């Protein structure tokens, strides 16, 4: 309830699980993973932008994110 | 799965089975274990594009799954070695057959993903059996 | 995020795929994931979590009906016993029975053995075994109380299947030859 | 035929019978520390005492009625999801069922329940013995110590919790929970003066196998930071960590369950430890770390020889039984006879996730109703004859022919006759270990089995029979309903459990 | 259970009743006492969620900051000649050139 | 630190070992001051040796305070001192000492039976008379006896609420840019 | 994130690929977003409700039987008890009797029920 | 043949008559203590040469450094010594025995990819 209400898991599982990872791994990965993703976003944006123009780049081709 | 019919059955349906080469087995896990973000991302934008044009009346239901199919011509070039081609429709003709029931039924069917990574695992394997050497 | 534990070895390690050269102390988590902890710890890698749940479901079975095999080749040996008298009885043995016999011995039958001692290809080829008995069952459904739950609307699909599949067979002509 | 009631029946079940025994303790608690401004007993026939006691045991024993009918819920939820995962062998279908919690109660620490065979079987050995101890230690509770009649209960919430849990951290957490209500029971309840320093032996043994274990977990999370006991399939340990992990996962835990040269803990205390608590003690406090090694040592991948761990488990074995002769004293004769059944147990915990589980398993059963039988026929002889040691005690057949006869039979059922899961188990892990090393297994076999049985037999016979001529004013009558029937029970279970299912072993 | 108001009062309440129980005084003794309790531990148990939340708020942000100080912190780190290396020169390049924009 | 195209990804927070050492002072401050508070609760001219522990046989409340204090100072799994001695090994697999891991067990287990033997000496023939007179009756501190149950109350469930003191910890050691 | 029907248009495509990654049947589209193709959220709603309602009944059942019978057989010794219940009336006699045996007997029923899957609608031949 | 005479190593209680110990360790039970009462709490007062018995092993200890090896039997003393070792080196030849068969080796075997014995797999929506 309340005191776990913060997170799913559970208050000890918290404490002593996780040693040495960020904080913002353990709350809100989503944003923690966009922002390690960051120039790959744009290197997706640009490769997509790319293969609907003529050009096809292969270098880029694995960038394909989804979180 | 890994069960060959018998040609000349006296009933109707008769399967013997084969073990695959270990060279084969080999490829297969590395394979899966490296691409294994493109399935769970195609599960995860499958049911992101059901939930957003889901419905009938939608702008993008005639759009469906095509955001998907970058996520499977890169798991496809992933599970390849970026070879035979960059595309899932560059399937060789040996795993074409494996391929469209893959589709059937991740896309028709809607059926589990552990379906159906049993049908794209049997793609790769038939490609890798094709070739052989090419792969290694 | 999985982590890594410090490496004191002064090897050189060679990754002819990346063409690359590292040290075995001076890897990270990622490189020691990808170079070290690799190795395989199950008879099928290449299969899926459920798939290899499955697997290991389908290598127990045929333990058992391998050590069911031999169970009843003994019972068979029992009846054979008490039926025919001793004259005779090593003369009726001296067939397809005692040659059953000896093939499903402890290297083919793991009996009471703690672990049946087998390479991932014989796995396969039990798991396949297993897998060829359960087709030819549920190609007549007999599986249906037993080794199976159905709901009912399966149950009546399977009934039609099972009996448009033996009138075709019925149907058939005799094998030639 | 299985059906989508029977799943949530059996998981409903699970989780309800904890909170039923969390309610009934907490409930049992408030009315004790606000009945009274001291929470001591009040010499009176009105005292809360009285209460206490009726709901700690009608507490238990309902639970275990409960979990009676839990585990056979469980045995046919296991088996029926065991055919749907293997029946089917469409590439198309798969088994994907996935269920909806219930709005009714919380999941305790927010962790999804998972159960075992193993588990379950842990947790009704809990119960049992659990209610065999609550029954002894009435005696001995009395006006400062009646705090501790809420022990069983606390142990039973806390192997609750750790059967019934699939998080390495929660696992290791309940594992090691158990040190603090075993050792108050130990120096607080025990009459013997020797207690106060068998409490501190046992204390620091165990402590010593716990922070093995500590550092094994330590390891474990720290390299994988998962928690949920699954996500280790997806991560290898090298060599050196691996043969780390398992030493000092063997080693802590056989802290525990005694192993050679660690069981001079377990010898002093139960020599100097409550007859009542010795029972729960040896029973299943030594299981956990059974459960706890096979669970770990499952769940990690190993690549080493396993002949040191063999070799120590048996040395334990031919230590113990050739000690069993040299003994006078009743009670230490039994704790050598656990210590002796507790490194085969563990011996057949040494090949892995092998068939040598089961064996174990069913062993671990049947060596907890046998120390419980063993123990309750010490505590009887101690109580009524006014010693425990083979000198002052002798001819007990002819002025207590029950408990001669319990003697007897105890001596039987301890000798390995067939119709009893003490043969099953013996056969489990001979058959298995003729096969991995034939001349280990005769010698073993012989060792246990003759020596052993020769030392362990001297004593007791030697006690039963006899002629009792000295101190006849004092001789005692008989034994009770409530021992009578206990022993009977304990029989009546080492003979029956032979009937239970072959599926699961 | 959801309220931390009504937690802090049932703590209150719980320690009200162990004080009088270890002072061995009847239960009743000091009644104004409870209430003050009550309160005193809604309000500073509600007070120490508010603060955790924010402090947890506070230390995601200072990660941000940290993760910053962890890259150039690497590259400093470096043993003598590393910073050349293929392994590290373009990334080194990158931290002393391109953002070298004061 | 990885890296992946010049992009670094780090999965360690370096303001970590500072938070752990950090609770492990507070936990041990925390412990040292029940005991103290114990203690003072009591007479002092009384506590002089080490068998004088027998003069803590006192009623219910102090006895059981003293014994609990005794083993979460020794770090007995579900008290205090076992939170922070569980960190700092944690911690130091994480770091991978190995050595340290080892010398600190050693440290550990000794620093534990020289915590328990006093439980030895804690037995008392009789029961003790500690308390200060004062009007002819022995006096007893309302105040105190509340503080020293706020610190069993802590001391037996931190477990379960240190995950927000690690947190509070962590935030304050994040300001340090090491 | 680039994984959008945004910049998506059907001319780019080949019509065997659109055919390919086409939405399936309404019907299947709406069974696989409410996760309903096997079972539905209310059957596991009812098979929910019916399992603590089993589950409460059978624990009530057991405790009603197991402390009447406490009460009923715990007021002495054998005399004492036998004189006792030779004093009690008829229906006092039955109801000592009945009480603890039908409470235990409707648990260890209803326990019963569920794993016995009699209500199966193949039934037939 | 054992003498007590010419045992001389091999320890036993003398055949001639002794008195009674004066001093020996006795039976001590813990402050304030519930007596135990089975039976009519009736105690008889005890044999000084059966307490002495009963409490001598438990207080035994040895005299002098190394007095372990010599006392009783020097050979059968090193034999238990060498016990564990025995018991190693036959399994590690057992194993030798089942390396070059093919049969059960001494190995945490991993079957099963972490999936205990009948453990309940499941999820939830
Ligand atoms: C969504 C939320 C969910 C979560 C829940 C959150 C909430 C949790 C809390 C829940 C409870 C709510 C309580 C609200 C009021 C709190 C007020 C407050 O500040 O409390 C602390 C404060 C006490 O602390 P303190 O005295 O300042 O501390 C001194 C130190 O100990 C130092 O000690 P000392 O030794 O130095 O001195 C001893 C003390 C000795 O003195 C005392 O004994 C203290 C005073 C006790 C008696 C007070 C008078 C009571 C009668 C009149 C009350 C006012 C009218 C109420 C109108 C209600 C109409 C509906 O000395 C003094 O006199 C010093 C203090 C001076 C007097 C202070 C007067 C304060 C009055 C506060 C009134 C509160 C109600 C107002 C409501 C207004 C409505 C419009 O006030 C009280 O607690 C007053 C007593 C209240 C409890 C009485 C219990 C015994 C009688 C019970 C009778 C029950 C009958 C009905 C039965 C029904 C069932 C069958
Ligand atoms: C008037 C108070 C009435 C309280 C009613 C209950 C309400 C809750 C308690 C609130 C009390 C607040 C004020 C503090 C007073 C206590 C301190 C003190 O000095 O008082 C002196 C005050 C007067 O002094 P005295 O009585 O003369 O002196 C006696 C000494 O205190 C010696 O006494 P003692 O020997 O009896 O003391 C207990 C003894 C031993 O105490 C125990 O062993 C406690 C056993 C509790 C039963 C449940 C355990 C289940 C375990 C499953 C495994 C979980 C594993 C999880 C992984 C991490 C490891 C835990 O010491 C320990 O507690 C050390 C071991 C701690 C083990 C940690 C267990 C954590 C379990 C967390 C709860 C699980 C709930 C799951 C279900 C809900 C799911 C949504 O003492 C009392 O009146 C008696 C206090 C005894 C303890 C009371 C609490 C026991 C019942 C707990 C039920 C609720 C669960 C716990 C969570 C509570 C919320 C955080
Ligand atoms: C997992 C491990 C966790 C380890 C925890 C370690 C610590 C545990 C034990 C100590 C905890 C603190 C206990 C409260 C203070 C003691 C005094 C007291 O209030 O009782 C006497 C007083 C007794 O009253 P009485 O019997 O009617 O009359 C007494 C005398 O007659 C008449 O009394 P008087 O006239 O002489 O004096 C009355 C005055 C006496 O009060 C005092 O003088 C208080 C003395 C302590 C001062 C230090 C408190 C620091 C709090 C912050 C957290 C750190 C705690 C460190 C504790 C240990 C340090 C050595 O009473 C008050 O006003 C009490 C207020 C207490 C709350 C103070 C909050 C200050 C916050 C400041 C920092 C804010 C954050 C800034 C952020 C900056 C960012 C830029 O108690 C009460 O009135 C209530 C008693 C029952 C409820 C107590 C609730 C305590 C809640 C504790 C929460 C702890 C933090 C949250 C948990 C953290 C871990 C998850
Ligand atoms: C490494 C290669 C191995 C293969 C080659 C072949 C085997 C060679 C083995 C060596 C044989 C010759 C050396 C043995 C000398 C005696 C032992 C010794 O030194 O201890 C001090 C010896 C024993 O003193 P104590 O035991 O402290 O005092 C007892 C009093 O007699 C009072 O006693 P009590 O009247 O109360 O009666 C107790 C008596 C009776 O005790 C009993 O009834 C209880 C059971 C006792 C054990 C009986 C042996 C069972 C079979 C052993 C199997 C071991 C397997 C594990 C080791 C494998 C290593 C390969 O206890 C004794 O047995 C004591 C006598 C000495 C031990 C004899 C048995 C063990 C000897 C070692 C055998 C090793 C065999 C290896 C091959 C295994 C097959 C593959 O002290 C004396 O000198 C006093 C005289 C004792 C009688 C001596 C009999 C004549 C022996 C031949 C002398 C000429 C030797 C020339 C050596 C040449 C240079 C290399
Ligand atoms: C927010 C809700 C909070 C709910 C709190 C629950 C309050 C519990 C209060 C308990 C009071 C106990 C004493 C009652 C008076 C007894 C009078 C008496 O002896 O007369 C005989 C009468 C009737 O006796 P009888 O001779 O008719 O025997 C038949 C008994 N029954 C009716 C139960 C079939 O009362 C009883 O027998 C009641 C016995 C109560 C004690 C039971 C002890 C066993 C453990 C359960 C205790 C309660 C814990 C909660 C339930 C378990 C967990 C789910
Ligand atoms: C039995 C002793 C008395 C009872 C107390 C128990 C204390 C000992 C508990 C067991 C500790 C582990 C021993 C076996 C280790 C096996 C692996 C090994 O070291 O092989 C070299 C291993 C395995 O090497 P390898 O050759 O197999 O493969 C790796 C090879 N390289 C690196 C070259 C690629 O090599 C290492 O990596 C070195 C590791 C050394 C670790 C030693 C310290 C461990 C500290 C943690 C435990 C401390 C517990 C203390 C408890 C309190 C004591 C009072
Ligand atoms: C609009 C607002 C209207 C508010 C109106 C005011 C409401 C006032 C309510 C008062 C309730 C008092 C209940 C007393 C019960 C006593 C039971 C008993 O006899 O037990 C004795 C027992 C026994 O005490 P003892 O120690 O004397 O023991 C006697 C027994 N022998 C002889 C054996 C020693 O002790 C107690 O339980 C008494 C002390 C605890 C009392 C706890 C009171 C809690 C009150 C909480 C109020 C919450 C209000 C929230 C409002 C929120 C608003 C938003
Ligand atoms: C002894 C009867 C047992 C009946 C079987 C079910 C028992 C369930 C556990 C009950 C524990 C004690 C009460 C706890 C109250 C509480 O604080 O309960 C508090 C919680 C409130 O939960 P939430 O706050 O999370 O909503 O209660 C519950 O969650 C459910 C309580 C049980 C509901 C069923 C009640 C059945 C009543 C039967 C009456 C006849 C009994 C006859 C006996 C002889
Ligand atoms: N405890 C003992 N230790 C050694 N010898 C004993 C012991 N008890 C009896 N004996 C032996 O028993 C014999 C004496 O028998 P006993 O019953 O005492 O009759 P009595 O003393 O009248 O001859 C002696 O040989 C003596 O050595």
């Amino acid at each position: 309830g309340v005191w776990s209400n913060i997170h799913p898991t559970d208050k000890v599982t918290l404490s002593f699980a996780n040693i040495g990872r960020p904080f913002r791994l353990i709350y809100r990965p989503e944003i923690f993973l966009r922002d390690q993703q960051a120039k790959f976003i744009q290197l997706e944006k640009e490769h997509i932008e790319k293969s609907k123009k003529g050009e096809f780049v292969e270098t880029t081709s694995p960038l394909v994110l989804w979180n | 799965m890994f069960l060959n019919p018998v040609k000349d059955s006296e009933f109707d349906d008769e399967v013997k089975g084969f073990v695959p080469s270990e060279g084969e087995v080999r490829f297969v896990a590395n394979k899966n274990k490296e691409c294994g973000y493109y399935l769970q991302g195609i599960e995860q934008c499958r049911r992101k594009m059901v939930q957003l044009a889901g419905d009938s009346s939608s702008q993008f239901h005639s759009l469906g799954f095509l955001p998907c199919k970058r996520l499977v011509d890169a798991h496809y070039r992933c599970m390849t070695d970026d070879k035979f081609g960059s595309t899932i429709e560059e399937v060789p003709e040996i795993g074409l057959d494996s391929a469209q029931k893959f589709f059937d039924c991740t896309f028709q069917q809607l059926k589990p993903m552990q379906s159906c990574r049993r049908f794209f695992d049997q793609v790769v394997r038939d490609v890798y059996r094709a070739n052989g050497s090419q792969l290694i | 995020a999985f982590g890594g534990f410090r490496q004191t070895d002064n090897s050189l390690i060679i990754d002819d795929r990346r063409k690359i050269i590292l040290n075995t102390r001076s890897l990270n988590d990622f490189q020691q994931k990808i170079y070290l902890r690799n190795f395989f710890t199950n008879y099928r890698p290449d299969l899926s979590s459920y798939d290899y749940f499955a697997f290991k479901e389908k290598l127990r079975i045929g333990e058992l009906f391998l050590n069911e095999y031999r169970k009843r080749i003994n019972n068979e040996v029992r009846r054979a016993a008490i039926l025919t008298p001793t004259s005779s009885l090593r003369e009726k043995m001296n067939h397809k029975i005692a040659d059953q016999i000896l093939d499903l011995s402890s290297p083919h039958v793991r009996g009471a053995h703690f672990q049946a001692v087998r390479s991932w290809t014989d796995a396969s080829k039990i798991v396949n075994y297993v897998e060829e008995k359960q087709t030819k069952i549920n190609k007549y459904g007999l599986q249906f109380p037993l080794l199976g739950n159905m709901t009912e609307e399966q149950c009546a699909s399977k009934e039609d299947e099972v009996y448009q599949r033996l009138l075709k067979e019925m149907q058939k002509p005799p094998k030639k030859a | 035929m299985f059906n989508l009631n029977t799943i949530y029946l059996s998981r409903i079940f699970i989780e309800f019978n904890f909170y039923f025994l969390f309610f009934l303790f907490l409930i049992s608690s408030i009315i004790f520390y606000f009945s009274k401004i001291i929470s001591i007993q009040n010499l009176n026939q009105n005292s809360v005492f009285n209460f206490l006691k009726l709901a700690n045991i009608f507490g238990i024993l309902i639970s275990f009625f409960i979990h009676i009918i839990s585990f056979w819920f469980y045995c046919i939820y296991s088996y029926n999801l065991s055919l749907n995962i293997f029946s089917d062998i469409n590439l198309y279908n798969s088994n994907s069922i996935e269920l909806l919690n219930n709005s009714l109660l919380p999941n305790y620490f927010k962790s999804n329940i998972t159960i075992d065979f193993f588990g379950l079987i842990l947790l009704t050995l809990a119960y049992i013995v659990g209610f065999v101890s609550i029954l002894a230690l009435d005696t001995r509770l009395y006006w400062k110590n009646i705090k501790y009649i809420f022990s069983f209960t606390i142990f039973l919430l806390i192997v609750y919790v750790y059967v019934t849990v699939s998080n390495i951290l929660l696992f290791f957490m309940c594992y090691e929970l158990l040190l603090i209500p075993s050792f108050l029971i130990v120096y607080f309840v025990s009459p013997s003066r020797r207690a106060i320093q068998a409490s501190l032996y046992f204390v620091i043994w165990t402590q010593l196998g716990s922070l093995l274990v500590l550092i094994a977990i330590s390891y474990i999370i720290s390299i994988t930071n998962t928690y949920e006991f699954n996500d280790l399939k997806y991560f290898n340990f090298t060599n050196s960590e691996s043969t780390i992990i398992i030493f000092l996962i063997f080693l802590g835990f056989g802290f525990k369950a005694p192993i050679w040269p660690f069981h001079y803990w377990l010898t002093k205390t139960h020599v100097e430890a409550p007859s009542g608590f010795s029972i729960y003690l040896s029973g299943f406090l030594v299981k956990t770390a059974l459960y706890g090694f096979y669970k770990f040592n499952t769940s990690i991948f190993i690549d080493i020889d396993s002949s040191i761990f063999i070799a120590i488990c048996i040395m334990g074995v031919v230590d113990s039984s050739l000690k069993m002769w040299g003994q006078t004293d009743l009670k230490k004769l039994v704790a050598y006879g656990t210590i002796q059944e507790m490194n085969i147990i563990y011996l057949a915990f040494c090949w892995g996730d092998s068939c040598a589980i089961l064996g174990g398993i069913l062993f671990s059963a049947t060596h907890a109703f046998l120390s419980a039988l063993m123990f309750f026929l010490v505590d009887c002889i101690y109580r009524r004859y006014h010693t425990r040691s083979l000198v002052e005690v002798n001819g007990i057949l002819h002025i207590t022919p029950n408990l001669g006869l319990s003697i007897l039979f105890m001596l039987v059922f301890f000798s390995g006759i067939p119709g009893t899961i003490k043969f099953i188990s013996e056969f489990y892990i001979f058959s298995g270990l003729l096969e991995a090393s034939p001349f280990i297994c005769f010698i073993l076999m012989l060792v246990a089995n003759v020596l052993g049985l020769i030392g362990f037999s001297k004593s007791w016979f030697n006690a039963t029979f006899g002629m009792p001529k000295k101190n006849t004013k004092y001789l005692p009558m008989d034994l009770s309903f409530k021992e009578s029937y206990i022993i009977l029970y304990c029989f009546f279970f080492l003979f029956i459990f032979s009937y239970f299912s072959s599926i699961f072993f | 259970m959801s309220s931390m108001l009504i937690w802090g009062a049932c703590f209150g309440l719980f320690t009200r009743a162990a004080a009088c129980k270890a002072s061995m005084i009847p239960l009743t003794t000091s009644p104004w006492k409870y209430p003050k309790y009550m309160i005193v531990s809604a309000v500073t148990f509600y007070y120490f969620d508010w603060y955790r939340r924010m402090a947890l708020e506070q230390l995601c942000y200072n990660e941000e900051k940290l993760e910053r100080y962890q890259i150039r912190a690497k590259l400093q780190s470096l043993k003598i000649g590393e910073e050349l290396s293929d392994a590290y020169r373009e990334s080194f390049f990158e931290h002393a050139v391109q953002k070298n924009n004061i | 630190m990885s890296i992946f195209s010049n992009i670094w990804i780090n999965n360690d927070l370096n303001s970590y070992g500072l938070s752990i050492l950090l609770l492990n002072i507070i936990n041990y401050l925390i412990v040292f001051m029940l005991i103290l508070s114990v203690i003072l609760l009591t007479n002092l001219s009384k506590f002089k040796s080490l068998n004088q522990f027998k003069e803590f046989n006192s009623y219910n409340f102090i006895l059981y305070s003293l014994i609990f204090s005794l083993l979460s100072m020794a770090g007995i799994p579900p008290l205090l001192g076992f939170t922070g001695k569980f960190l700092a090994i944690l911690y130091s697999s994480f770091k991978s000492q190995y050595l340290l891991i080892l010398f600190m067990t050693i440290l550990n287990i000794f620093g534990m039976y020289f915590y328990i033997q006093n439980l030895r000496f804690v037995v008392k023939k009789n029961k003790s008379s500690i308390l200060n007179y004062k009007n002819y009756y022995v006096n007893i501190n309302y105040s105190i006896t509340l503080n020293i149950i706020l610190l069993n109350f802590f001391n037996f469930f931190g477990i379960l609420f240190l995950s927000d003191l690690i947190i509070i910890l962590n935030y304050i050691s994040s300001y340090i840019y090491i | 994130m680039n994984i959008s029907y945004t910049g998506l248009k059907l001319e780019d495509y080949s019509d065997e690929v659109i055919r390919k990654y086409k939405f399936p049947n309404s019907n299947e589209l709406e069974r696989f977003l409410n996760r309903e193709q096997t079972l539905t959220v209310q059957q596991h709603k009812s098979a929910i409700k019916l399992a603590q309602q089993d589950f409460f009944a059978v624990a009530g059942l057991l405790s009603v039987g197991s402390l009447s019978y406490i009460f009923y057989n715990s007021v002495g010794g054998k005399v004492i008890r036998d004189r006792i219940r030779a004093s009690r009336t008829k229906a006092q006699k039955v109801i000592v009797l009945a009480l603890a045996f039908v409470a235990n007997a409707a648990a260890l029923i209803i326990a019963r029920n569920a794993i016995t899957a009699h209500n199966f609608g193949w039934q037939a031949a | 043949n054992y003498h007590y005479d010419f045992c001389g190593r091999a320890y036993m209680g003398n055949p001639a008559v002794q008195s009674p110990p004066k001093e020996f360790f006795n039976y001590h039970y813990v402050p304030d203590n519930y007596p135990d009462a089975l039976s009519g709490f009736r105690i008889a007062y005890r044999d000084p040469f059966e307490v002495q018995h009963v409490f001598a092993y438990e207080n035994w200890e040895y005299q002098y450094d190394g007095q372990w090896w010599s006392m009783g039997s020097l050979a059968c003393n090193v034999l238990f010594f060498c016990t564990p070792l025995f018991l190693y080196l036959i399994l590690q030849v057992e194993e030798l025995n089942s390396e070059k068969r093919g049969g059960t080796s001494n190995k945490f075997y991993h079957n099963n990819a972490g999936f205990f014995h009948f453990q309940i797999y499941d999820n939830k929506q």
